[PDB]
């Protein structure tokens, strides 16, 4: 419960893994939602047409 | 010839997801990824804590 005490308490080398992987998992969890929803809108088919892509 | 996770056979030409997204034979795979996807980067920072 008391996760901001642990996080503190941490060596470095383990805080900068922490660190990383917080910034890296959420990069790429919200990459996955981007390339779906690009993907469901048709976007991602190459030369479907004149539809404006909801992310260029 | 580059990556992709549906295949580039029949020219790249199996992406087009009409008739129904859910009807997309590669579609569906992408929404079943998802969710370990999600558990993944949800708890990572956990594991790592402990
Ligand atoms: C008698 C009255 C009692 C209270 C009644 C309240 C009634 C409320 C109705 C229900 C609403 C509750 C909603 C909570 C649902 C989620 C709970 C959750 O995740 O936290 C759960 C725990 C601890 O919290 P708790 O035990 O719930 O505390 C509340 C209570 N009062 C208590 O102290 O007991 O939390 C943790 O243990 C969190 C750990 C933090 C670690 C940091 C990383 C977070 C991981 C997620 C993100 C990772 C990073 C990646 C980013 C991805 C982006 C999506
Ligand atoms: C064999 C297994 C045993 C398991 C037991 C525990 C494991 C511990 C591992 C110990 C050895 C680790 C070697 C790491 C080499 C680099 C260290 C480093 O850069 O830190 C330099 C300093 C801190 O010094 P420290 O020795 O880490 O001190 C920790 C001490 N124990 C403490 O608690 O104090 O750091 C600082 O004082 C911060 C300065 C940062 C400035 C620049 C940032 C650099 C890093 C930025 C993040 C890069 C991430 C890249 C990820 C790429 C992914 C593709
Ligand atoms: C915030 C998190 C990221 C967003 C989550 C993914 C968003 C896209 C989800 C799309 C999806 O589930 O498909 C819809 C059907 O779902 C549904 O009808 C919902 C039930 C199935 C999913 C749970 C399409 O809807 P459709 O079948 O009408 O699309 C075809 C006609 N455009
Ligand atoms: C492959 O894509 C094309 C166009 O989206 C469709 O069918 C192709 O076109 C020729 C000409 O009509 C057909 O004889 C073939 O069946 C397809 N070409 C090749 C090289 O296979 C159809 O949407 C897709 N067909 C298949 C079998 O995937």
């Amino acid at each position: 419960q008391d996760v901001f005490t642990t996080l503190v308490d941490l060596k470095w080398p383990h805080t900068l893994l922490i660190f990383t992987m917080s910034f890296l998992c959420s990069w790429l969890l919200f990459a996955m939602v981007w390339w779906l929803i690009a993907f469901a809108h048709g976007d991602l088919a190459p030369g479907e047409g004149t539809n404006v892509p909801c992310v260029t | 010839m580059p990556l992709a996770f549906c295949g580039t056979e029949n020219h790249s030409a199996a992406y087009r997801v009409d008739q129904g997204v859910l009807n997309n034979g590669c579609f569906v795979d992408a929404l079943n990824v998802v969710p370990h996807v999600f558990l993944l980067f949800i708890t990572f920072p956990i594991l790592f804590i402990g």
